[PDB]
C-alpha cells in the first residue's frame, strides 16, 4: 500500500508527463497488442488494430484517463475504480492477468519518452502505483 | 524455442549497438531499488556502488554469450544456474524482475528506436534466458 | 526438460490409477468456479453441466497422450495450442490456473497417497505441457 | 478484498481444520521444501530438514499460528500481520516470491486431509483469504 512518499512521488512525476497522455496511451495499447497477442481478441471488433489505428489512438486516451482518474482517487484506488472493475469484469469480460501486461507496457512507454524523468526512485513509487491499480481493477472479479 | 531471422537479426543489432558498461551497472541497481529484497545478495549509495557496477556488466557479458547460441540457449547456461541456484541461493523470481528492469533501462537509452517489434524479440531472449537460468 | 526413471514412473502410476470421468468434471468445475472469468469460454449448476464435464474429461484425455511421448512434449501439443490459442482465444494465464486445480482434486482423491515427492513429478509434468499450450 | 460471505466461509473452514493446525502446518512446510528447492535455504540453519524432523513439526505449529491470527484479523490483515511483514522483510529476508508457494502448499494439504470439507464454494473464499495474506505479509517489503 502507497506511502506519503509514493504519493508524492506520483502527483510529481505525473505533473510532468500527465500532458502527454494521450500518446503514452496510444504507444502502450499497440505495444501491448503487439508484443502480447493473447490481447488482440479484446479489440478484434475495431476494424483497424495496428500502431497507427485512429481506434487504437482514440481508445488510448481513455486508457490514461483511467490513470489520471487513479492519481485523483490515489487515497483510495479500490473505491475510485470499483464501476471500471465492474465494466472489466462483467461487461467486457477481460482477462485479469493482462492488467499487469498492460502496466509492463505503460512502464516501457513512459521510459521510452521520459528517460531523465523516469529515475529509480520514481519508478519504485510508480510501480506500486500501478499494481494498486491492477489490484484495483482485479477487486469484482470473484 | 524456435527463431524467425528477423528475431535472430534484431537481438544482434541490439547488442552490438548496446554499451556494456552503462546499461549494465544501470539495470542492477534500478533492480535493487525497485525491487529492494535483491539487494540482500551484495551485502558486502547503490548507483554508485562499484560491485552493483561489476556485477552489472557480467549480467551483460553473460548474455552475450546467449546471443552467440541461439540455438543451444539451455546448454550455455547450465554452469551459470548452478552456481547462482546452489551456490548462491538466487530466487529464481528475481531473474524476472531483473529482466524487466533491463528492458526498461534499454528502452530509456534507445527511445523512439525501441519499436513495439523490437521489445518482442527483446523480451522473448530475456525470457528463454531467464527459464535456463531459474532451471537448474 | 530432463526426467528421471523415478518421475517417470510416478506421472505413469498417477494416471493408470485415475478415473477421468471423475477426475476430469471436478477439477474443471472447481476452476470455473474458484476462477469464474475462465467461466466465459463455456457461455454456451456449473458442476452439474455435462458440456463442462464433457470437456473436463478431454482435459485428461490430453494430459494421457503427454504421458505416452514425455520425451517429445512440445511437439504432441502444437495442435491443441494453436486450437485454444488462435480459435478459442484462451488467455495463457488459464491454464496455470487449470492445473492447479488438477493438482488440489487429484490431491483430495489420493489422500495420503499424495505424497510430496509424488506432487512434485505430477506439478513438472503439468507444467511442461502448460508451457506447450501456452506457446503456439 | 473480502466479503462477508467470504468471511463466514472462513471461519466456518476454520472451526473444521484449526484442530489439526499443527499437522497442517508440519506437512505444509514439508512439501514446500521438496517441491520448491529454493526454499531450503531459509531453513538450512537446522541440522534436521526433512518431513519427519521436529524442527520441521516444531516450525509448522508457529506458521499455522500466523494462520489462526490471520482468522482472528480478517477484517483488517494489513494491521494484523504488519509485525510478521516486518519479520520477514528486515530480520529473515524471506523473498516474498514464495509467499504464493507456501500458500499453495496449504491448499494441497488441506485438500488431502478434508476432501470432503474442501468444497469449490469454501476453495473460493480460502484462496481468496491466502491471497490477502500473502498481501499483508509482502506490504513492508519496499
Ligand atoms: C491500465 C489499466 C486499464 C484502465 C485504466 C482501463 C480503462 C478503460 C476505460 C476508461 C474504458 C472505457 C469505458 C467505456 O467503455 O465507456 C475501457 C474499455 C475497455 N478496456 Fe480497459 N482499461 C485498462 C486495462 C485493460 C486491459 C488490460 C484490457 C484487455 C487487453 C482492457 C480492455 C478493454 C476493452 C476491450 C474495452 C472496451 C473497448 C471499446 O471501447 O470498445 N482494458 N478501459
Ligand atoms: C539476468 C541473468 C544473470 C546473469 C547472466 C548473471 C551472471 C553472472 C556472472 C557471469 C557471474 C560471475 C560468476 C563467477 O564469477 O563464476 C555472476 C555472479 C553473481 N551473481 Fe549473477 N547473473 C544474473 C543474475 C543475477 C541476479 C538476479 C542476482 C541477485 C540480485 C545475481 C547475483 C549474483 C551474485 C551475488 C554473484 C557473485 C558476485 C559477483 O561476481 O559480482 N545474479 N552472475
Ligand atoms: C490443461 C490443458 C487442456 C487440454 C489438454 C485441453 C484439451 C482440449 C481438447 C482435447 C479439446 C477438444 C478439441 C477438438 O474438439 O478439436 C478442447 C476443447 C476446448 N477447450 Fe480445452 N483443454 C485444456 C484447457 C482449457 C482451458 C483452461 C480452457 C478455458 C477455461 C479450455 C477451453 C476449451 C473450449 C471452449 C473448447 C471447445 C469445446 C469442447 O470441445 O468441449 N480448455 N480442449
Ligand atoms: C503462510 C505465510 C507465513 C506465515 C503466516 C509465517 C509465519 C511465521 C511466524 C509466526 C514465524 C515465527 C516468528 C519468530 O521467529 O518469533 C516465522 C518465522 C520464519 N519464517 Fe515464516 N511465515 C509464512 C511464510 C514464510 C515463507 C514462505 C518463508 C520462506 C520459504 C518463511 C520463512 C521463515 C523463516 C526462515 C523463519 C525463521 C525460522 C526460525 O524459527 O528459525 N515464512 N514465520
Amino acid at each position: 500500500s502507497l506511502s506519503d512518499k509514493d504519493k508524492a512521488a506520483v502527483r510529481a512525476l505525473w505533473s510532468k508527463i500527465g500532458k502527454s497522455a494521450d500518446a503514452i496511451g496510444n504507444d502502450a495499447l499497440s505495444r501491448m497488442i503487439v508484443v502480447y497477442p493473447q490481447t488482440k481478441t479484446y479489440f478484434s471488433h475495431w476494424p483497424d488494430v495496428t500502431p497507427g489505428s485512429p481506434h487504437i489512438k482514440a481508445h488510448g486516451k481513455k486508457v490514461m484517463g483511467g490513470i489520471a482518474l487513479a492519481v485523483s482517487k490515489i487515497d483510495d484506488l479500490k473505491t475510485g475504480l470499483m464501476e471500471l472493475s465492474e465494466q472489466h469484469a462483467y461487461k467486457l469480460r477481460v482477462d485479469p492477468a493482462n492488467f499487469k501486461i498492460l502496466n509492463h507496457c505503460i512502464l516501457v512507454v513512459i521510459s521510452t519518452m521520459f528517460p531523465k524523468e523516469f529515475t529509480p526512485e520514481a519508478h519504485v513509487s510508480l510501480d506500486k502505483f500501478l499494481s494498486g491499480v491492477a489490484l484495483a481493477l482485479a477487486e469484482r472479479y470473484r | 524455442v524456435e527463431w524467425t531471422d528477423k528475431e535472430r537479426s534484431i537481438i544482434s543489432d541490439i547488442f552490438s549497438h548496446m554499451d556494456y558498461d552503462d546499461i549494465g551497472p544501470k539495470a542492477l541497481s534500478r533492480c535493487l531499488i525497485v525491487y529492494p529484497w535483491t539487494q540482500r545478495h551484495f551485502s558486502g549509495a547503490i548507483i554508485g556502488n562499484a560491485n552493483v557496477a561489476a556485477h552489472g556488466i557480467k549480467v551483460l557479458h553473460g548474455l552475450d554469450r546467449g546471443v552467440k547460441n541461439m540455438d543451444n540457449i539451455a546448454a550455455t547456461y547450465a554452469d551459470l544456474s548452478t552456481l547462482h541456484s546452489e551456490k548462491l541461493h538466487v530466487d529464481p523470481d528475481n531473474f524476472k524482475l531483473l529482466s524487466d528492469c533491463i528492458t526498461i533501462v534499454l528502452a530509456a537509452k534507445m527511445g523512439h528506436a525501441f519499436t513495439a517489434e523490437t521489445q518482442g524479440a527483446f523480451q522473448k531472449f530475456l525470457a528463454v534466458v531467464v527459464s535456463a537460468l531459474g532451471k537448474q
